[PDB]
């Protein structure tokens, strides 16, 4: 199973590159594994922009 | 597996130059921002509706790639549902632009100077960085060379 | 645009291909001329080969 | 590498310029007979030494013999049926057109060997000798 | 609304099926409609009215071609419509006779003699 999800993740990198996302490899891995568990992804799209903003307020 | 990758995410947002308590405070602000919003149509069609928005503003082959890959990715949808909303949070010649000399293609095209004029912009986009550098090295050093004495660089503030 | 010197460098090669057939096939008449338009789909310039591969398609109707 | 798209998968050359490595002759004429050359390596298809793209030299004799074998079956038959329609325009930093030459060179000897042992068979001629 | 969801409203209107049934058609529709959002030819509504006139002569109804002039008047009377050319060209493209040469006669200018 781990061979399949790795290949699908490698394909998921290129389409998140041309769609101009804020993701790099680490937040792609955490958020794809989070989506695999299954919750509404429309709220995850807001929590990610909040996490980066709330770290940026410290800097 | 999510609980180790959220730890790696908190490792990256920590600047690595102590620094074993700051990670946990970044974890505090991380959970404190995670539960804020939680307090208060197919997958691939969302890609199709934006591939149309791609095609209107030029750049045909990018939409041609975007639609074929999600076709074989549906032959995981929650990831694309995550991606259609993160598509605006990103960053803020060779030998083929107007090559009409070599090739087994027919040379038969009329003039409009709006294929060549965005071939003058393909050069000017290199030049518009390489000209802003010439402006932004003298202003960046004249804003630091001139100040008040004693507050001119913070290393005298030690 | 440099006094339009870019615009004399996509044609002036169109014209160069079609000013060779204006002397080489000048002196032929009838099907003996379609023995010598087939001489420009074998020439090495990939420019001329693909211009004449289209004109000979119309001519062979 | 568009002359090779016909010469190595068949026995014909449609290059009219002679700067190609193979140059065409015919030994099915009236002043040239079957035993007046004895070998069609001698005068039919020969290889120009200095008009070679400087790395096709590794397969050069096989390049000659591949389209050379296939043509003397075509000339007194029709049998080609080539299984290599792969084509190239010389992509450097890839050796795909050593492999294509090898596949065509094996197929050429398959067709010529089948033709030679079925029609005007070398079995019976050597037995009768 | 926004145009991208409006395409989806179209694909639910014409088909009796939802978008969950078939999505090959909506992808092919995205391939067609995208990079065609701007009229690169002249938008004279006068030519498009004179093409409906030729169309109704081709269907042998001169009374319909002469009521068409009153209906073409009514667009001038209100004048609130912005592109009169597009909607009549759309209704003309889906022409149907309730009961040959058409490219040889009048069409809008290509703009190959002008910068597009």
């Amino acid at each position: 199973n781990l061979n399949a999800v790795r290949e699908t993740m490698d394909v998921l990198l290129e389409i998140s590159r041309i769609l101009n996302t804020g993701l790099d490899m680490e937040t792609l891995s955490i958020c794809v594994r989070l989506c695999e568990q299954g919750i509404n992804p429309e709220a995850l799209s807001s929590v990610i922009k909040e996490l980066r903003k709330a770290t940026e307020a410290l800097k | 597996s999510i609980t180790q990758l959220f730890d790696d995410l908190c490792e990256a947002l920590l600047p690595a130059a102590n620094r074993k308590r700051a990670k946990r405070s970044l974890k505090k602000v991380a959970y404190n921002a995670l539960f804020t919003n939680l307090f208060q149509l197919p997958a691939r069609n969302k890609i199709l509706m934006l591939s149309f928005d791609l095609r209107v503003g030029g750049l045909g082959p990018k939409a041609d790639r975007l639609e074929e890959l999600v076709e074989e990715l549906e032959a995981v949808g929650s990831v694309l549902d995550l991606l259609v909303q993160l598509a605006g949070s990103g960053p803020p010649r060779d030998y083929f632009l107007n090559n009409k000399h070599v090739g087994r293609n027919v040379p038969y095209s009329g003039y409009d100077c709006d294929d060549l004029s965005v071939f003058e912009m393909d050069v000017q986009s290199l030049i518009s960085r390489e000209e802003c550098l010439c402006h932004s090295m003298i202003q960046e050093t004249l804003q630091v060379m001139e100040a008040a004495p004693g507050t001119g660089l913070p290393t005298v503030g030690l | 645009l440099r006094r339009l010197l870019v615009w004399t460098y996509d044609p002036k090669i169109r014209l160069k291909t079609l000013a060779a057939l204006v002397d080489h096939c000048q002196g032929r008449k009838g099907g003996e001329l379609a023995s010598a338009v087939h001489a420009y789909t074998k020439t090495g310039d990939p420019y001329m080969r693909s211009l004449v591969q289209h004109i000979l398609s119309l001519v062979s109707h | 590498f568009e002359v090779l798209e016909k010469w190595i998968y068949r026995g014909i050359i449609h290059d009219p310029y002679s700067e190609f490595m193979v140059e065409e002759h015919e030994l099915r004429k009236e002043r040239i007979q079957e035993d007046y050359n004895d070998k069609y390596w001698d005068q039919r298809y020969t290889i120009v030494q200095q008009q070679i793209p400087s790395f096709l030299q590794k397969m050069a004799d096989k390049i000659l013999s591949t389209g050379k074998y296939l043509n003397v079956v075509r000339e007194c038959g029709h049998d080609v049926t080539c299984p290599v329609a792969k084509e190239i325009i010389y992509t450097l930093k890839e050796r795909a057109y050593v492999e294509q030459i090898e596949k065509a060179f094996n197929y050429a000897s398959k067709v010529l060997l089948d033709f030679l042992m079925e029609e005007k068979e070398l079995v019976a001629h050597l037995r009768s000798i | 609304k926004s145009p991208n969801v409006l395409l989806q409203n179209l694909c639910c209107r014409i088909l009796g099926r939802s978008e969950a049934d078939v999505a090959q058609q909506f992808q092919y529709a995205v391939r067609v409609i995208g990079s065609n959002f701007a009229p690169t030819v002249e938008r004279d509504e006068f030519l498009v009215a004179e093409k409906i006139k030729k169309e109704l002569i081709r269907q042998r109804r001169e009374a319909d071609a002469a009521l068409f002039s009153e209906l073409h008047r009514k667009l001038h009377s209100q004048g609130v419509l912005k592109n009169k050319w597009s909607i009549l060209y759309l209704l003309l493209s889906l022409s149907e006779d309730p009961r040959s040469y058409a490219t040889l006669f009048a069409q809008a200018l290509p703009r190959d003699a002008h910068s597009t």
